[PDB]
């Protein structure tokens, strides 16, 4: 999962 | 009744009167997507508009998407710190009236 | 005529208004910020959902933090007059209150303000959204279970 | 499909959500209040709270509040600076359902 | 049964709930912070709004920092397992993300964490509400005739 | 007008  | 706050002669709106911020996450919180199937958010977002723009007053499909990110959206990730994770929307209104995207 | 109500928004103008997508996908490398894979798709998703309920989908890709501010400037002075609506999607890398640019970081604020009622006159007692997918900020919550 | 964020075993919901924050006022503004009759944003939450609460759903009535804060209120100062001012809450909605009052 | 759908809040408990309303009209001496005139008025009102909808009010006025913190943790150490939801209302000075005690600051995050979905179980699931009339900062809006 |  990416988002930092 | 009568006072100096109202019923004034020249009307005039908040210059922030209607605006609407929809917000993919709460204040202060990370926002997440995925790198194959876009963000939990806007994935949400476009389904509900979809399905209920046709239906229900804006905040309404909001509301909807609030709850679609939050039920079925949890993080997966090889860190610990970044794994099982969740997500909330925040909608932030300074509308005035109702929403339909229809008439 | 009848009763008149006005509870809700006048959206049978002759357009139902813009949608301006900004899709950042790839910072500078100067910046050492990750590339946000899966924005394509979700930049793809609004066009065509907003594409169906009528709106004029303008997308934007990788634009630096002057190009945004230059493109919400001259957005805002255009003649919104036959327009019901105003919508502006933020796809990118972000803060509490920023959103960032290519090159560097654009206060949420001084994209919003050039909508100001005073300030877009055509747009003044009419909806404005903005739809920001970006961080607010590093906090987790971990939920709980039901 | 499938993917790694979603159709967990174990539902959750995040901790922040089903929150509604409703606000008196814009983020980084001013909240003004009459001194005689009291702040505008409650004189008219009540208002329509009262007027609203066994037929409309809440965000649909706090977008009444918004519009009558908005337009109906103005304020009045010996002092230029906050002479003329106008005043929008914020609604800031968390929640992840219609919320109704009555049953 | 038939079709089920779950798009509102179960509101049919025993009890709606509770309805905190933190009046704060005086404040200490030593912080030159002025008396809020009229804020009597939007507490009485709101007792009288909140008592028709069937909520439980209980009001508390002029709360130290202390106090208030103390308050918002004994409620949310409660068993909310009959009601159906939660309100709070603050009357006070404030800034961006502060409200007031009659002696000092208090982050309004502060008092909401209580009542987080994995800290007031019995509330999890139910909508928590708070109202708050206080200032979010200095800046004044001059408005735009229509 | 009170509110600072």
């Amino acid at each position: 999962i990416e988002t930092a | 009744a009568s006072g100096v706050d109202d019923d004034m002669a020249c009307h005039k709106i908040p210059v922030e009167a209607d605006f609407l911020y929809a917000y993919s996450t709460a204040p202060g919180y990370y926002s997440w997507r995925n790198s194959k199937d876009g963000s939990w958010f806007i994935q949400s977002l476009c389904a509900m508009l979809k399905q209920y723009a046709d239906k229900l007053e804006f905040m309404h499909i909001l509301t909807r998407v609030n709850r679609k990110v939050a039920t079925e959206f949890e993080s997966f990730s090889f860190d610990a710190t970044f794994h099982a994770k969740k997500q909330i929307p925040c909608i932030v209104s300074m509308l005035t009236k109702e929403l339909y995207f229809y008439h | 005529s009848g009763i008149s109500l006005d509870n809700s928004y006048k959206m049978d103008y002759p357009e139902m208004g813009l949608c301006i997508i900004i899709n950042n996908k790839n910072f500078h490398k100067s910046t050492g910020m990750t590339s946000r894979s899966g924005t394509d798709v979700d930049a793809a998703n609004l066009r065509e959902t907003f594409r169906n309920l009528k709106y004029e989908v303008r997308n934007k890709n990788d634009l630096t933090r002057e190009e945004i501010v230059e493109l919400m400037r001259d957005v805002s002075k255009e003649d919104h007059s036959k327009r019901s609506s105003f919508v502006c999607v933020l796809l990118s890398h972000g803060e509490e209150g920023i959103i960032f640019g290519t090159n560097g970081p654009v206060d949420l604020k001084k994209i919003t303000n050039f909508f100001r009622g005073d300030r877009c006159r055509s747009l003044t007692g009419k909806p404005k959204l903005f739809i920001i997918q970006a961080c607010r900020g590093t906090e987790l919550d971990c939920g709980i279970e039901t």
